[PDB]
């Protein structure tokens, strides 16, 4: 039974063409997650004083 | 006197190293601008534009600009003309030139607060402890009219009248006016002023931090795996004798 | 004219070494790089941090002779 | 029914404290000497200067945990 | 077939001078930094090149345009800080590099150690000329103070400071001539860092140990491309750590105001980096004795390899100039910080004892240390 890295290996970082590809797409969706996972922790930090905490108060 | 007084350091809700602006507070300190501070002091280089999805919303920062006036031209006749203010206008100057201020100021000539916690030592502390540190003056020393004791002013001898007592404006939201809550909201104001760009200096600075905390031990992996090719090396002499 | 093939004379010398996908990149990183790390502080400590707790012992003397040359000497305002 | 500033009460409740009843002292005594002599350049601003320095840090410690 | 890399001729010199270089396999981090400078370099000017796309050379408008640039363009903020607080990494840089070249015994690489040095007065007169470019109190201040001391030269000085000027004072004309100055000088650097690397590239690199390391040498490739990109990553750690978190601990905070020719400030410095010149310039009361002890303070790393007097290059095995040098180091950091005082007491005998102590130390008491270390190993 191969392991993780190894079927890893075999399927995406043999060939250079398929881990640039394994790179672009992994490049894509880590940025789509570190957006939204440093932005949540921003707010965290910071609740209740940002503009869009009390934006609700003022807009009609 | 020459000697100086050090203002202290207060918990500004910024102080963190990752901490944000209440902008509730820039809103208070933008009011006690619009109230108090804009009669004698410039803001030139900030706009009603600038605080829109800070402070206020767009039909708010709109109907604030839109109450004051503003001069434009030329018209079709050649002549200035008064008109109403929009969000791309700065914010009004209290005289055409300094001269004017400093004929209606006593002498004294009131600087613009567009960088005032940026180019004072203290910040906002200087700002805090200047506004609510007017005493009367120890004995030996005597001051003239146009005058005022302020510890923090260096010199001790500022031409600035107090300009923040309890309940000199009502705010908005209710809160209770007092000193120490309407300088600690103008601080906060003036500092967003000087630093427009903080929140988002400090959410860059916090994926920088979470981005660096990744990659230096990856890099420094691949590093020691190119080099440990090296380190591990061993070597032998082997002379004939 | 300098690169590799002219640049010493070296005679009789074996030189073993292991690919890196063979060897691990951090062979008890922790259990020899912290005696190791103390080994070359305590052969270079001596040498090198004496100036600069002489350089702090002299901030910190000008700083506070500058803050009692800025005090007021009471011997003044005294005859009368 | 006066707003009462916070500022105010923490400023007594700082000057409770006993580095600033000291400096207090030592500006009393300072007043004396200066009030009751007829010509002098003196001004003693810098212990002033001392008792604001400790009463300020004393109430920034604590100011503005009262402020909205 | 034919291979590409060593015979097509742009290829064969990027192979010769980064790839095929044969370097010492033994050289620690401190080798890294010279690279990093050539980084910082291409970082300074890349933001010199988008702040001058919205900055005006106009004493009307030039505080006008830097605040525009903070305020109004995108990520603008973001560009002038990096600029300013890249200057500052580049003397970091520049001085751990003069800092390793003097400790290790690289100056004896002679043509490479000049290069260096002018490379050093170049990198010196852009950061002065471009600090002045805002146009803040302080720059004005600053550049009025810089060419007041320059005009001690007789018969001469004030006409050349007239000529410096165009006219009679910090005008617009400097301000301008100044802009025009320091968008060229990074281009002249770029190709004297050329020169530099050529003429160190005629003899190899040194190492720690200052032995002949000609048996035991690695290709630069990919050994010191994966150090230096290592180190690059950790100074672009340090720069953003300066530019995201602390943007003016480095910076003064009346350069913040506009430049006021009728106010003066209470107190007049340059930024850090020249400061212990500054201070070495306020050491003696005559303005030719500052303004030549100035010159000698830069000038007497040139001086330095014909002040060798030992028969080991590096000071890794000489403890008495290593203590020697550290001192040297400590009173560096002395002189900086009297640079940033003001002249009362202690810190006028404070600077001229530091000052005295560093052209001894650096002119009479290392040569009679190697000397002496000569003599304990039985070779004098
Ligand atoms: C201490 C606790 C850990 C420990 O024991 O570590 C042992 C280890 C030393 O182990 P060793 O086996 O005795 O030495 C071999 C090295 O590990 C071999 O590695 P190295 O140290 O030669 O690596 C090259 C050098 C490369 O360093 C540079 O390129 C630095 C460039 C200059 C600094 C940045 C410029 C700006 C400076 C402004 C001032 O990197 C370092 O010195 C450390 C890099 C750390 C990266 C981030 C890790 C998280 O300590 C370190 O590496 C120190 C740093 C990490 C802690
Ligand atoms: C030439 C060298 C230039 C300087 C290199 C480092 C620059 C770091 C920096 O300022 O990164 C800013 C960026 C903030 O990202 P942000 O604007 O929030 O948008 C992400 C998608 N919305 O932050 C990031 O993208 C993450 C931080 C990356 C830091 C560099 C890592 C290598
Ligand atoms: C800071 C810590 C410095 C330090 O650790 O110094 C000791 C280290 C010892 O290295 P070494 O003597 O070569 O021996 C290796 C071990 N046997 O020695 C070194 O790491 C040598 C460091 C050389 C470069 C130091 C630069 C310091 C800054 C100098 C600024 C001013 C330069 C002159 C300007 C004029
Ligand atoms: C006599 C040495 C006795 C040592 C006893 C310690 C135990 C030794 C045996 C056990 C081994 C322990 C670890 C050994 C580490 C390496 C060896 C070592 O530290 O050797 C001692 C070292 C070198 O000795 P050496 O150079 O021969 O002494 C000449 C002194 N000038 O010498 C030193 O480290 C001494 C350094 C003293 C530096 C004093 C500097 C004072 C002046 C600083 C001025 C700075 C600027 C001031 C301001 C100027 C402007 C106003
Ligand atoms: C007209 C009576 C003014 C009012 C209303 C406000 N300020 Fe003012 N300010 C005024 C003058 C004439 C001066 C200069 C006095 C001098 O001797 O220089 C000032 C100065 C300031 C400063 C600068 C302090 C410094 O160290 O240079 C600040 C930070 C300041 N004033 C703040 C300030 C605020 C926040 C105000 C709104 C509540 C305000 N001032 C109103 C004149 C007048
Ligand atoms: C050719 C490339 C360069 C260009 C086009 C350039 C252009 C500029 C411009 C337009 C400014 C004014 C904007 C500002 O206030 O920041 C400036 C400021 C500055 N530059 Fe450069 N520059 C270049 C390279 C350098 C280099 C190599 C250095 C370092 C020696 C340097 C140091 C500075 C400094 C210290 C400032 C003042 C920053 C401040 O306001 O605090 N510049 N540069
Ligand atoms: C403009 C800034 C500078 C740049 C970009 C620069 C660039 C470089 C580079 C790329 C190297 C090779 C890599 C290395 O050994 O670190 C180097 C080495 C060297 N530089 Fe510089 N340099 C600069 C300033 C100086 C100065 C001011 C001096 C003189 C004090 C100097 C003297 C040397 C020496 C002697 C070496 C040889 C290192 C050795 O073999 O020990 N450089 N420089």
């Amino acid at each position: 039974s191969p392991t993780i890295p190894s079927r890893l290996y075999s399927l995406l970082f043999r060939r250079t063409s398929t881990f640039a590809l394994t790179i672009a797409v992994g490049a894509l969706f880590f940025e789509r997650a570190f957006d939204q996972g440093a932005d949540a922790i921003y707010e965290h930090i910071n609740e209740g004083k940002l503009w869009k905490h009390i934006k609700h108060k003022y807009e009609n | 006197s020459d000697l100086e007084l050090h203002p202290p350091s207060y918990p500004w809700s910024h102080r963190g190293l990752l901490s944000s602006l209440d902008h509730t507070s820039i809103r208070r300190g933008f009011q006690v601008y619009k109230q108090v501070c804009s009669s004698c002091h410039s803001m030139d280089y900030v706009a009603y534009r600038h605080l829109v999805g800070v402070c206020y919303t767009e039909e708010e920062a709109k109907a604030l600009a839109e109450e004051v006036e503003v001069q434009d031209g030329p018209n079709d006749d050649g002549e200035m003309f008064m008109r109403p203010g929009k969000l791309s206008d700065y914010f009004p100057k209290p005289y055409p030139n300094p001269e004017a201020a400093r004929a209606a100021n006593n002498g004294a000539l009131p600087p613009d607060l567009s960088y005032i916690v940026r180019a004072r030592h203290g910040g906002e502390d200087y700002v805090f402890s200047l506004l609510t540190g007017y005493c009367e003056p120890p004995t030996g020393v005597s001051l003239r009219e146009g005058l005022y004791f302020n510890p923090y002013f260096p010199g001790q001898a500022i031409g600035m009248a107090p300009p923040i007592y309890t309940e000199v404006l009502e705010y908005d939201d209710g809160t209770p006016a007092t000193m120490s809550q309407v300088a600690k909201d103008v601080a906060t104001f003036l500092r967003w002023a000087s630093e427009p760009e903080h929140d988002h200096r400090k959410r860059m600075g916090l994926k920088m931090l979470l981005m660096m905390g990744l990659l230096l031990p990856l890099t420094y992996a691949m590093k020691r795996h190119k080099w440990s090719v090296l380190k591990s090396r061993k070597l032998a002499y082997r002379p004939p004798k | 004219g300098r690169e590799f093939g002219n640049l010493a004379r070296i005679r009789h010398v074996i030189s073993y070494s292991l690919s890196p996908f063979e060897q691990r990149a951090f062979p008890s990183y922790f259990s020899k790089g912290i005696p190791n790390v103390l080994r070359r502080t305590r052969e270079r400590i001596l040498r090198v941090a004496p100036p600069f707790v002489v350089v702090y012992l002299i901030y910190t003397w000008g700083n506070q002779e500058f803050e009692q040359s800025k005090r007021k000497n009471p011997a003044m305002y005294e005859n009368d | 029914e006066e707003l009462v500033d916070p500022l105010t009460t923490v400023r007594e409740h700082c000057e409770q404290l006993e580095k600033c009843v000291k400096a207090r002292e030592r500006l009393e005594l300072c007043d004396n000497r200066v009030s009751s002599r007829s010509q002098t350049e003196e001004d003693c601003t810098e212990e002033l200067f001392d008792f604001l320095h400790a009463r300020d840090h004393c109430v920034a410690h604590k100011l503005f945990k009262n402020l909205k | 077939m034919t291979n590409m890399r060593k015979t097509h001729p742009l290829f064969k010199i990027i192979n010769h001078s980064f790839i095929d270089l044969p370097a010492p396999s033994n050289i620690s981090s401190w080798w890294n930094f010279g690279s990093l400078l050539g980084v910082c370099l291409m970082v300074q000017i890349i933001t010199g090149l988008f702040l001058a796309m919205h900055y005006t050379s106009d004493t009307m408008t030039a505080f006008s345009s830097v605040t525009h640039i903070c305020r109004d363009v995108n990520y603008g903020w973001l560009i002038r800080y990096m600029h300013a607080n890249g200057a500052s990494m580049f003397f970091i840089c520049l001085f751990l590099h003069v800092g390793r070249g003097l400790y290790y015994g690289s100056y004896t690489f002679m043509e490479t150690w000049n290069i260096g040095v002018l490379l050093l007065f170049a990198v010196m007169a852009t950061a002065f000329m471009g600090y002045v470019l805002p146009w803040g109190q302080m720059s004005f201040w600053g550049a009025t103070v810089i060419t007041n001391l320059l005009s001690a030269i007789p018969y001469i000085g004030t006409t050349l400071v007239e000529w410096i000027w165009g006219g009679f004072s910090v005008d617009k004309a400097t301000l301008t001539r100044f802009f025009a100055f320091h968008f060229i000088l990074p281009f002249i650097i770029a190709a004297l860092a050329i020169v530099h690397l050529l003429f160190l590239h005629e003899t190899g690199s040194n190492n720690p140990t200052g032995l002949n390391s000609d048996a035991d040498k690695i290709p630069f490739h990919p050994y010191y491309t994966i150090k230096d990109i290592l180190g690059i990553l950790i100074m672009f750690l340090i720069l953003m750590t300066l530019v995201l978190f602390f943007p003016d601990m480095l910076g003064d905070p009346d350069n913040y105001m506009p430049a006021n020719p009728l106010n003066t400030p209470p107190h007049i410095k340059p930024e850090w980096y020249f400061l212990f010149a500054y201070a070495i310039l306020r050491s003696i009361p005559n303005k030719l004795g500052g303004v030549l002890a100035l010159i000698l303070s830069i000038l007497i790393l040139a001086l330095m390899p014909f002040l060798h007097t030992s028969k080991q290059r590096s000071l890794m095995f000489r403890p008495i100039t290593q203590i020697l040098y550290w001192i040297l180091v400590a009173n560096l950091l002395i002189l900086t910080w009297i640079g940033g005082q003001p002249v009362e007491h202690p810190f006028i005998i404070i600077g001229q004892l530091a000052s005295i102590s560093y052209f001894s130390i650096i002119l009479i008491l290392m040569p009679i240390s190697g000397i002496i270390e000569d003599k304990m190993l039985k070779l004098y």
